């Protein structure tokens, strides 16, 4: 019997800042035991501000990023050279996933840029087109290795002030753009270590009010 | 007979002139664009006293932030505001946001020329479209049925139209406000108007970016009207 | 292209008159009269055939009375072929009613609907109306013994007595001036006969020019028979009545 | 999975947790179960993520285009019959849905309408939907009055769903909470489980069972 | 006369009456021109108010980052058929990974213009297109005309008056095909060869539209006060 | 299909197959709708040109469309049957589907709506149909009176009056009918109903219907004697 | 959905500093029938382009007539089909990619596994899968099937990254290709020693090499090995 | 393309006419006479056969057509139209009746079929009316032996004799003398014979007359033998030798 989906493994993270967004994904490409290549792009500036990234199976993932580009391209067209803006951005990627219901894309998509008030956005989406804008999101194979860790490390959850014991919690400060690179970086070199589809390279595309600035680093190739 | 989408000597849709024609033997409806909003007003022009005047309905809500004043013939108007308000409400669906005055106005646009041997004939009425939306603000557009629209900083349309548009170059001027807008309205429409200008068979309506769309009452209206005639008669 | 040969069916005139409408109406006063008349105990359809011949086969000719089920039967005034498409298309309404609610279906429900068929043609699809004028006969437990007409327009009336087709100014003066209320069956049968008698364009009115129909509730007992007379039974009603 | 929705007599308390899983797997702990259907309309998330939000988002617009043209509220009865009846054309497909569709209007006051995914439209005082709608139930059934104020029954509503946040599995979270009134919805804020749990601990005495 | 009812009728002389007054409607139109040189190609537009209180009628549409069009006639068949180009440029782009060439964009409107000259009940369109584009055999531009003709030039205008700019332009031909990455220059040539139909009214902030598309330069239409700098 | 352009524009901008359609209603039989304090009373003309006819069986002129509203009409008989058929099956759709009658207003912008579209379709022509639309919303006691012609514009009336010499009655409505003070009841309603008809419809006797609908769906139709109670007294008054 | 009938078995494929090399067997399996034995699966696009396919041979006949019709289409009016306005492997590449991808989603597969090999207009080399799923990806070393787990690892100690890429001459290239044939003839049961391979260079164009075979092949080593463990003569 | 004509070519005049039969039935006036007779025991139809050539095979134009075993048709007219009537009237007897009630269809009823095709020509959008009128005779076990005329309008008459065609009027009047109720099938072929020699101008012989009967079963043109109810069809076309024995007779 035909099966019309696959698994292309790949992980990708999104981390939303004060005034910035990163999309983070590695640049490995799988199927079962073997790799494909070792860089594949995977996070794709769309314009107006917005960069996507849809894990999973990689024919539905390209197809859902070349058809949300071509809806940033038609929405020029028909609203006035109208900036799409990230929320608009993401109730349209709804539609565009919700119209294969019943025939889904087979993917986890993350969107990354800032709101109308400049302020870092992140939003996620399941194969169907459920969404919610969010702070912190790793998705594809090791989302399950990296989660925890953020939990941990950038809501600070079940850390405590010392000497408190347990009383005040460690309070929430704002992570600058070197910081949460940092915690990127140490999330992939992790998931690497311990999950056999993550490696090769990581690619981060990076989205203040200057634009879109990509960053790559190399990972394990085991 | 010949073809409805046939072409004059001249390059003219046979069909568009002539629904012009008849846009031309409707009630006067008058438009005014401002920096604080945008005013609608129309003739109600009853037929009969015992017609109740509170149900012609000549200007009509699209969404929060876009009105819509139509003449002509208004029953043609229906299909047009539906589509109007369906791609109000489907663009929020799809894109959660207001959409843009022009985008609304050609969307409505698209319809009028879809006539042939779609629709039979081109559409006997044409719509005074005043909204506001953070791009372009405070927009007057008139859509016409040979689906052309052109913006308007004011703009009448009907049976007193040149002589009100005349009128409207006049007193139009940048720096308007929505009170100055309003009476403004109200004295074209009593000059154009066959009978006697009142809350009853005249009616107001404006747009704003922190109300929306509102319909006057005639309460409201008819203070204005009283306004109107103590500053004339103060000069 | 095809537009500079279609003469459009469906349009009002100037008057607000639709002219095909108008025109099949002119093409009915040509055809032979028909003529029903409702009394207390049952209905009388009595029908002209048009200028006929020696050789027509007439006992099994019809042309003017049909049987659109057990208790409703139709004069036709107009094109014979016309009629029996909706005659046709009424019988399969009937069964598609006593299918669907295992009762028979009223008079005026059938009526309604041959009606609207023809309205149908009047107002959409650019074909010419049907020629026919129906006088419908019949029976149910709700109204009892009806009568009613329609024309090419769609339109159609209740009566105690009517008619359709030639001389019907001449016909529905007649009628009314000797119609009664209380009238019976036997009665009817006999104005039917003097008002065809007296409006026919022949010389005289004679057995094979005339189809004739009772819808009675002499039938044994509380139920409804119709009755499609035959070549000698008109003969023979012809002499009681003292025409002929 | 908790979602509950009664009437009272200061209008509807909407409660519902903030859990997301994927098998075992807790994919968040902060999703919005509650959909703004519009100002004055509320809708519930259970089954389906994706069925529940496109499909009361589109009863939203629905909503919009019937106050256009008729210049009026729509009724709960007629907003929750909107999404029955487009749910129903979809029997058989596989959307999953249970919602609770609530409402506050002139003509019906305090309105709630289950409706279900395979076509079930029932009007009613309480409903709980979800994994853990057995246990919000029983906290539910055993305060409930009509004449509980607005301070007690938002109080209810949070109990309620922290009581299913703690025995099921697939609750928990957060407690967002809602007060429907004939002016519209009121959100009466989110509310971490595992400080309120502690705090609700404390201060009723009750949850003996764990050590504090 | 007898031949012109609709447009699937031939005069005796063989003439099709419908796509002549098509044609009609583009001579009533406001006067459009365009030029080129190797590197860029330019758009120059005289737009046309309703009065004083109205906005001046757009006259140029994009349809990709290497292609657009202005137009003279009826707008709304000029939005049909841009928004067919924009399809056409898309299609290109997503299936073949190809960047539409501006003489197969010519052969594609021509087609769809065909069709509205030869069956009934359909009409004419009833304008004309001034497409200019730059592909990978660089600067084009291309001249529509409702009749299905389409004609590669240096230089053209079309609409009311269009014959002085026409003219100009083939008297400064040998000129403006030399101008070669100087944009300021050709648009210059432009604004200089549409100034040559004017009368009476003269090039203001909210009249004049301009386009340009070129080696390093997407398809980008400048009004307002990005055009007073050409006044 | 059939696709031709039957209602079109002509040079003056006019629709003349939609003014036809008001000639067709302009020939129908005269319609009257006047509504009280707490009723509206639809009267309508019965042409005596045609007698022997079956008044039990006789599509009678005002028609429910639901419980608690009623359509009368003028101009072609036929095409007035597919409205009223069109506006009870959107009557029951509407009650299925909002759980809620029509409001009178609604039922009138349904028809209106029909009426228009048929007058920019392709292959069909215009209603030759006027309506008058009555009765009362839903848990309401506000009397509701509703005009629809040819061209689909409606509008809402405290007395109207359509068909043959409906000029006349109207001129009479006009002079008769005080807004400021309605007719108080049922009777006084009727009374001025009827009397308006009588300045055109010749004799009193089976020439005029009388309909009165009241609220929660409170309607009936006034029998030949009860009416012409009312023709006897008017005239007896008029002999002054 | 259907089931592969006739297949071809691996294409394997690299880059190099000039260009482009990709190679594949000439052999048509009927299941474990080795049945037709002169199978050609590359197939030229012009001058620029090599397209290898994979898998079931009636499908891979279909592509080769749309690649056909692809040609005849580009050069109706066009001046320029023999210069600018000649198609490209990129061009010829994404309208497969579309193709494959529109069949998967109608549940109706071309049951292949593709690789588009050439040089594009600005000299730069184009090497890019496609298979039945609408799967795509790039890599310095491309393989379907067998050639994916066997010659792949030869070829990538080669060129293991894009660095290694202009290091890298066309000898040595082609050497690294024509053993993974070897290996493969050794250890895929659906191979054949007959093959066919084309080189694609920026600066000598389209090379087509017929009837290669798999040369200098061990088997002498195979007469000392006797039994399965215990057995000495 | 599409066919574009959704509209009635066929509408009321002013008086009331429907123009395109009337002059359809001037068309079938213009055509060569034919005519039947039914008697006790059977029916004859026959006609004319009009040879445009002597070069021409007339025997290869059937005018008289078997439409069932025991139905056939006879026309005045347009003799392509009438060529069509008769493959739908053959077909009609099968899809309509014969696959339904596993027996051909009685006279009356096959008329009707046809009648209703040729009204529907009157009405339909962008056609013309068929030009011919036709003579059906035919025999069925409730109704017996019978005679049905078919217009153009749709309209049919059953007759005990008729003619349509050129000299109908005269040959109506010739029959009109001659028919009785007591008529054997010879009695009728002998009229028939006399009748259409009068409209008849040049050679009157077998093979210049047209003429089949409805009669008696004929089990030797059955085609097999074995079943007792099938006896054989009813219509048979009288041979060229079989209509000269009779003209010797005349
Ligand atoms: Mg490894």
């Amino acid at each position: 019997q035909f099966n019309p989906y696959g698994d292309n493994g790949g992980t990708i993270l999104g981390i939303a800042g004060e005034d910035f967004a990163v999309l983070a994904g590695d640049t490995r490409n799988i199927t079962d035991y073997s790799i494909n290549s070792r860089y594949e792009p995977k996070v794709f500036d769309c314009g107006d501000n917005i960069v996507m990234s849809a894990n999973g199976f990689a024919a539905d993932g390209d197809a859902l990023v070349k058809r949300f580009k071509n809806s940033v391209k038609w929405y020029h067209f028909d609203h006035n050279d109208k900036k799409l803006s990230i929320n608009s951005a993401a109730r349209n990627i709804q539609h565009l996933l919700y119209g294969k219901r019943f025939f889904p894309y087979y993917v986890h998509t993350i969107i990354a840029g800032l709101d109308e008030d400049g302020k870092g956005a992140v939003y996620s989406f399941d194969p169907v087109g459920s969404y919610e804008r969010e702070q912190c999101r790793a998705g594809g194979a090791a989302a399950s290795l990296i989660m925890p860790f953020l939990d941990n490390q950038v809501n600070f959850k079940n850390q405590y002030e010392p000497g408190t014991n347990g009383k005040v919690k460690k309070p929430l400060k704002y992570l600058s753009v070197e910081e949460v690179i940092k915690l990127v970086r140490d999330s992939f070199t992790s998931a690497t270590e311990r999950h056999i589809q993550v490696g090769d390279g990581l690619e981060i595309l990076i989205v203040t009010k200057d634009g879109v600035r990509k960053e790559f680093y190399e990972l394990k190739r085991d | 007979d010949r073809g409805v989408s046939t072409f004059s000597p001249e390059g003219r849709l046979f069909q568009v002139e002539y629904s012009l024609e008849a846009i031309k033997l409707g009630s006067t409806a008058i438009g005014i664009a401002t920096k604080e909003g945008v005013v609608l007003g129309v003739e109600k022009r009853a037929t009969s006293p015992l017609l109740e005047s509170d149900s012609i309905e000549k200007i009509v809500e699209i969404d929060r932030h876009i009105g819509c004043a139509m003449s002509g013939l208004t029953a043609d108007a229906r299909s047009m505001i539906e589509h109007a308000r369906t791609a109000a409400v489907t663009h929020n669906l799809y894109y959660d946001e207001d959409i843009n005055v022009e985008s609304l106005t050609q969307s409505v646009c698209d319809l009028a020329l879809r006539f042939g041997e779609l629709m039979s004939r081109p559409f006997g009425v044409a719509l005074l479209i005043a909204g506001h939306d953070a791009d372009d603000g405070y927009q007057l557009f008139h859509a016409e049925p040979s689906g052309t629209f052109y913006r308007y900083n004011a703009k009448a349309i009907g049976s007193g139209s040149e002589g009100a548009q005349a009128e409207l170059l006049n007193e139009w001027h940048s720096s308007l406000t929505l009170k100055e807008a309003e009476l403004l309205v109200l004295k074209i429409l009593k000059q154009v108007m066959e009978e006697k200008l009142d809350e009853n068979n005249a009616q107001l309506s404006c747009i704003t970016k922190q109300d929306g769309f509102k319909i006057y009452d005639n309460e409201k209206t008819a203070e204005l009207i009283k306004e109107l005639k103590e500053k004339e008669a103060a000069e | 292209g095809s537009r500079r040969y279609d003469s459009r069916t469906t349009i009002f005139s100037p008057e607000g008159r639709l002219y095909q409408v108008e025109y099949a109406l002119e093409s009915i006063s040509h055809a032979g009269t028909a003529i029903g008349i409702m009394a207390s105990d049952g209905i009388v359809l009595a029908a002209e055939r048009k200028v006929t011949s020696t050789l027509l086969e007439q006992d099994t000719s019809t042309e003017k009375l049909y049987k659109l089920n057990d208790k409703i039967a139709v004069a036709v005034a107009g094109l014979t072929a016309d009629a029996e498409i909706l005659i046709n298309t009424a019988r399969i309404h009937a069964q598609n009613y006593l299918k669907t609610y295992n009762e028979d279906i009223p008079v005026e429900i059938l009526v309604r609907r041959l009606s609207d068929i023809k309205q149908g043609y009047t107002q959409h699809g650019g074909l010419r109306p049907f020629g026919v004028s129906f006088i419908y006969a019949g029976y149910d437990d709700r109204y009892g013994y009806q009568l009613y007409t329609s024309n090419p327009s769609g339109n159609y009336t209740g009566w105690k007595a009517i008619s359709v087709g030639a001389n019907t100014s001449a016909a529905q003066t007649l009628l009314q001036m000797d119609y009664k209320d209380d009238m019976k069956v036997d009665d009817a049968i006999e104005l039917a006969l003097k008002t065809l008698s007296k409006t026919t364009d022949s010389s005289a009115l004679t057995y094979d020019r005339l189809e004739f129909a009772t819808i009675r509730k002499g039938a044994n007992d509380g139920e409804v028979y119709q009755k499609i007379f035959k070549p000698q039974e008109i003969k023979d009603i012809l002499v009681k009545t003292g025409i002929t | 999975s908790t979602t509950l929705a009664f009437r009272f007599q200061g209008g509807i308390i909407v409660a519902v947790d903030s859990r997301a899983t994927a098998g075992n797997w807790v994919a968040s702990q902060t999703v919005k179960k509650v959909i703004e259907i519009n100002p004055f309309l509320l809708g519930t998330m259970a089954g389906g993520a994706a069925d529940c939000q496109f499909w009361e988002t589109w009863l939203g617009s629905q909503c919009r285009l019937h106050e256009l043209r008729e210049k009026e509220r729509i009724s709960v009865a007629a907003a929750s019959k909107i999404l029955s009846n487009l749910v129903y054309q979809y029997k058989g497909a596989g959307l999953s849905m249970g919602t609770m569709i609530c409402g506050y209007t002139r003509k019906e006051g305090p309105t709630i309408y289950y409706v279900d995914s395979d076509g079930t439209r029932l009007k009613g005082d309480i409903f709980c939907v979800g994994s853990g709608q057995t246990f919000a139930y029983g906290v539910l059934d055993s305060n409930y009055k009509w004449d509980l104020s607005v301070e007690d029954a938002l109080y209810l509503g949070k109990r309620s769903i922290l009581a299913a946040a703690h025995r099921d599995a697939y609750s928990g979270g957060s407690v967002n909470l809602y007060h429907v009134t004939e002016d519209g919805w009121i959100y009466h804020g989110n509310h971490d489980v595992g400080e309120l749990f502690w705090k609700v601990k404390e201060e009723e005495g009750s949850f003996n069972n764990v050590i504090g | 006369n007898n031949y012109d009812g609709d447009t699937v009728t031939f005069s005796p002389t063989g003439r099709l009456f419908q796509v002549e007054y098509a044609l009609e409607a583009i001579k009533q139109g406001s006067v459009t021109v365009g030029l080129r040189s190797n590197t860029h190609a330019v758009l120059v537009a005289l737009k046309r108010n309703a009065d004083e209180l109205s906005s001046y009628q757009k006259k140029i549409i994009k349809c990709d980052e290497h292609m657009g069009l202005s137009l003279a006639g009826l707008a709304p068949d000029a939005r049909v058929l841009s928004n067919y180009l924009r399809q056409q440029c898309n299609y290109s782009s997503l299936v073949f990974n190809r960047k539409l060439a501006v003489e197969r964009a010519g052969h594609l409107l021509c087609d769809k213009a065909q069709k509205n000259t030869q069956s009934y009940g359909g009409r004419p369109y009833g304008v004309g297109l001034l497409i200019i584009g730059y592909d990978k055999s660089g600067a084009h531009l291309l001249e529509f005309q409702p009749s299905g003709n389409v004609t590669e030039l240096y230089g053209t205008a079309i609409g009311a008056r269009s014959q002085g700019a026409k003219t100009y332009l083939e008297r400064t031909l040998d000129t403006f095909i030399k101008i070669d990455g100087n944009p300021d220059e050709l648009i210059k040539a432009g604004v200089e060869a549409i100034s040559q139909s004017l009368r009476d009214e003269s090039l203001t902030v909210d009249n004049l539209s301009i386009a340009i598309v070129g080696k390093d330069t997407p398809f980008t239409i400048y009004d307002g006060e990005a055009v007073a700098k050409y006044i | 299909g059939y696709d031709r352009a039957l209602s079109i524009f002509s040079p003056d901008g006019h629709i003349f197959q939609v003014e036809y359609a008001l000639e067709a209603v302009k020939r129908g039989t005269c319609a009257v709708g006047v509504k009280g304090k707490n009723c509206v009373v639809l009267g309508c003309e019965r042409r005596s040109t045609l007698k022997l006819q079956d008044t039990r069986i006789t599509p009678s002129k005002v028609s429910k469309i639901d419980s608690h509203v009623v359509l009368s009409f003028s101009g072609l008989n036929a095409d007035s049957r597919i409205l009223i058929e069109k506006a009870r099956v959107e009557a029951q759709s509407h009650r299925l589907t909002l759980e809620d009658p029509v409001t009178v207003e609604y039922l009138t912008r349904y028809v209106a709506g029909v009426q228009q579209r048929y007058t920019q379709s392709g292959g069909v022509r215009p209603f030759g149909v006027s309506t008058l639309i009555a009765g009362f919303d839903p848990r309401d006691d506000e009397p509701k009176l509703y005009q629809t012609e040819p061209s689909g514009i409606y509008s809402s009336w405290s007395a109207q009056t359509i068909g043959r010499n409906s000029k006349t009655v109207r001129e009479f409505l006009e002079k008769n009918y005080d807004r400021k003070e309605p007719p108080a009841t049922v009777e006084e309603c009727v009374k001025l109903t009827v009397r308006s008809l009588l300045e055109v419809v010749q004799t009193g006797a089976k020439n005029i219907e009388i309909t009165v609908v009241k609220p929660d769906s409170d309607i009936v139709a006034l029998s030949s004697e009860e009416i012409n109670q009312y023709v006897t007294q008017i005239e007896q008054e008029k002999q002054e | 959905t259907q089931q592969p009938i006739v297949t071809g078995t691996s294409v394997i494929s690299m880059k190099y500093d000039n260009g482009v090399i990709i190679a594949a067997d000439n052999l048509g399996s009927y299941g474990s029938l080795l049945r037709f034995n002169g199978v050609e699966r590359l197939i030229p696009v012009g001058d620029n382009t090599v397209v290898g396919i994979s898998g079931d041979i009636s499908d891979m006949q279909h592509i080769e007539r749309l690649l056909k019709d692809l040609v005849t289409e580009n050069a109706y009016d066009n001046p320029l089909a023999d210069a600018e306005e000649a198609l490209e492997p990129s061009y010829i590449f994404e309208y497969l990619a579309t193709v494959m991808y529109q069949r998967r989603s109608k549940m109706n597969p071309l049951w292949n596994a593709i690789i588009v090999a050439g040089v594009q207009s600005n000299g730069d080399q184009f090497l890019r899968y496609v298979n039945l799923l609408g799967v795509t990806y790039s890599s310095p070393t491309l393989a379907t099937g067998f050639g994916a787990h066997m010659a792949n690892p030869l070829l990538r100690k080669v060129v293991d990254r894009e660095s290694d890429i202009p290091k890298t001459t066309v000898q040595v290239a082609e050497e690294a290709i024509v053993n993974a044939m070897r290996v493969l003839y050794y250890r895929d049961a659906r191979s054949s020693r007959n093959f066919s391979l084309a080189i694609i260079d920026k600066n000598t164009g389209l090379t087509f090499k017929k009837n290669l075979q798999v040369e200098n092949m061990k088997w002498d080593f195979a007469k000392d090995i006797k039994g399965y463990g215990t057995q000495k003569i | 393309m599409t066919d574009r004509y959704s509209f009635s070519l066929t509408t009321f005049s002013p008086s009331g006419k429907l123009g395109q039969i009337d002059y359809a039935l001037t068309a079938v006036k213009q055509g060569v006479t034919s005519l039947g007779i039914k008697a006790t025991n059977g029916v004859v139809i026959a006609t004319e056969k009009k040879s445009s050539s002597p070069l021409a095979m007339s025997e290869t134009l059937s005018k008289v057509s078997l439409l069932t075993p025991d139905i056939g048709a006879v026309y005045s007219g347009m003799g392509p139209d009438y060529r069509v009537l008769v493959d739908k009237s053959r077909k009609v007897a099968h899809t309509s009746y014969k696959r339904i009630y596993g027996e051909y269809p009685p006279t009356k009823l096959l008329v009707s079929e046809v009648a209703k095709i040729m009204q529907e020509a009157t009405q339909s959008g962008g056609v013309r009316p068929f030009g011919v009128s036709l003579l059906i005779a035919g025999h069925d076990e409730f109704n017996g032996f019978s005679l049905y005329q078919v217009d153009p309008s749709g309209s049919y008459f059953p007759w005990k004799a008729t003619a349509i065609g050129k000299g109908s009027v005269a040959a109506k009047t010739f029959l009109e003398k001659r028919w009785n109720d007591e008529l054997e099938l010879e009695d009728a072929i002998h009229i028939a014979l006399l009748t259409l020699k009068e409209s008849v101008e040049g050679e009157f012989n077998g093979d210049t007359i047209e003429l089949a009967i409805i009669g008696d079963e004929n089990p030797d043109l059955l085609g097999y033998t074995g079943i007792p109810t099938d006896k054989g069809p009813r219509f048979r076309k009288l041979t060229s030798q079989e209509i000269n024995d009779r003209l010797e007779a005349l």
